[PDB]
């Protein structure tokens, strides 16, 4: 559940911490280059009205490319990466399930019941789905107007 | 041996606006010799000579470092210096940033009042830490201290309490004496290590 | 390109209707059911802070579940629906190029660059991004921030 | 023949607030026939009887419908009755929502000035509306006008200019006489038909 965030996060962050300087030495000697890759561009994506896309882009970044990948490349911190990884997930978990941190990524409850409403009908579905495209458009059209008026 | 050998290691060691570097010296140095301290900023392929020529172990970067906690970090490193032999560079391991920087208090003055005592934690304030970065404004949130209570007519045992607060109060249920105190401060969201504070301990009596 | 949005889309709207109406009494006459299926829920996550989710969402239940089973059925409309789906996307296409109105549906510049930048390190890339994870578990800290603080 | 045929089809004839159901006779009906008008709303599954005997071909629904602009619309039926018998029911093939409704304009007084008329495009305001719901609340935005002018003593010709305002000018460029005009509305987003105005000259001389 969803305590709509008051402060359980603090400690997440610092799990994640925590759970990096157990590779930071290692990829840190490791790496050689001194220019910045996370440009503070990152950051002012994550300022921006973007952000929550920025976030799970680059989150899913991680996971998907750079911590596999790394794992790949040297398999004895194969261990501390894949549990920053976990440790990762655990926070990423408890952002898109509270208080507006990562909506980006939460399925919509009414599109839900929608789809399951349809499901349960099949051929009935198909026609009464298409039947309602003119309030649908509607809606949409609904949606529009919150942004070129009040 | 037309070589000079390089210092073993170079590490940071950080309080609140207080980055010493710190390296062990080369194997049977003569006092000829010194270390030359270079400093690169995160981000800029940029070395620079803070110093050099050091007689010693250790050189406070500060100066050079005070836009730290609005950075990414540094790299230091260190050779050693021989008439007109030098070593290799030695830098640090890791990337200075904020994640190095050890956590203190600046004082905790306490006051007697009633079934209890009442503590305030005074923050670092150093010299060279402009206006615009105070403590609380570097780590605006999360900061939590840990309480150490000794009763002092008595034996070296310790109480411990854990607040959220730079103020605190503690029960002195009854007995008289004198009570001696020590925080030490972290950040919920960080993991940075922290130093338990100077003894400061109040007549009750 | 984007004019930020000024007004095309009220045509596109209209085009959209327009490419319904070929539909309309087809798929009306043959739906005998009166319950609503878009309950006005669907439209109060349009009208909810999660409603970009919500609107992307069902555009892609139309294209992707709806419109194809559909033209699957009689493919006597299935021109006539294909017409409307592609009128639907070249709504949607303009919609996610312009001023907030689909923002959970593009990508991040920011996120981009750091992946071309990495991309074209490659080994040295897999370790600069790894020890610079403290920097990224500040961005998303920063991110918080923006919600739990001013 | 022991059934009683049904009527051809149902459809609305809409104006705003103008909510007219039709329908087309059964083949060769007696007199003592009549029809029953019967209405759905949608997403409500209950068809109530408006009216249980109606000898014509149309009725007027508005009254049962006033917050059409504010549904997702309706669904008619009309069935035949004659004695005890009567015919399986005819429904209006679409749905009858805001989309059926032909637009139309209240009225367009004209000004003579200079070089120019201005005219003002006066809303249908029908009594039936109930106050909260007016033209340009229900039609928020992108409202529309087809304008034809045409120069009386002449012949039967038109100038067509196209306004997104209910106050638009014409100009006058010399020449005397009278200009008839007649507008037409939409709205840029909807794709409803729209019924040129009564004809509205005035007098330049």
């Amino acid at each position: 559940s969803c305590t709509h965030f008051p402060g359980n996060l603090p400690n997440m962050l610092r799990d994640l911490r925590d759970a990096f300087s157990r590779v930071k030495t290692f990829f840190q000697m490791k790496d050689q280059l001194d220019n910045l890759l996370l440009k503070e561009s990152l950051l002012e994506d994550f300022k921006g009205y973007l952000g929550c896309q920025a976030l799970s882009e680059m989150i899913q970044f991680y996971l998907e490319e750079v911590m596999p990948q790394a794992e790949n490349q040297d398999p004895d911190i194969k261990a501390h990466v894949n549990s920053l990884g976990e440790n990762l997930k655990t926070l990423r978990l408890r952002l898109r399930r509270c208080h507006r941190f990562l909506p980006c990524e939460n399925k919509s409850k009414a599109v839900e019941q929608v789809k399951n409403a349809f499901n349960k009908l099949q051929e009935k579905g198909i026609y009464k789905a298409m039947s309602e495209f003119d309030i649908f458009i509607n809606y949409i059209e609904a949606y529009m107007t919150m942004k070129i008026r009040n | 041996g037309t070589e000079l050998p390089s210092p073993p290691s170079v590490w940071f060691e950080a309080e609140f606006f207080h980055h010493i570097l710190h390296w062990t010296p080369i194997p049977q140095q003569s006092e000829s010799t010194c270390y030359e301290v270079a400093l690169l900023r995160y981000g800029i392929e940029s070395w620079n000579s803070i110093s050099q020529c050091s007689q010693t172990l250790s050189y406070d970067l500060t100066a050079v470092t005070l836009d730290l906690y609005h950075s990414n970090g540094y790299r230091a490193r260190v050779r050693a210096v021989d008439g007109s032999r030098h070593s290799q560079w030695t830098v640090t391991n890791t990337r200075f940033s904020v994640d190095e920087v050890t956590l203190t208090v600046g004082s905790v003055n306490l006051e007697i009042h009633n079934g209890f005592i009442l503590g305030k934690i005074q923050l670092p304030r150093p010299k060279m830490a402009p206006a615009q970065d105070t403590y609380e404004s570097i780590f605006s949130h999360f900061r939590e201290y840990e309480i150490a209570i000794r009763k002092v007519p008595g034996q070296f045992t310790f109480t411990h309490k854990k607040v959220k607060h730079e103020q605190f109060s503690l029960l002195t249920s009854g007995e008289v004496g004198e009570f001696c105190v020590q925080v030490k401060p972290s950040v919920a969201s960080r993991s940075n290590k922290g130093m338990w504070s100077k003894e400061e301990c109040i007549s009750l009596t």
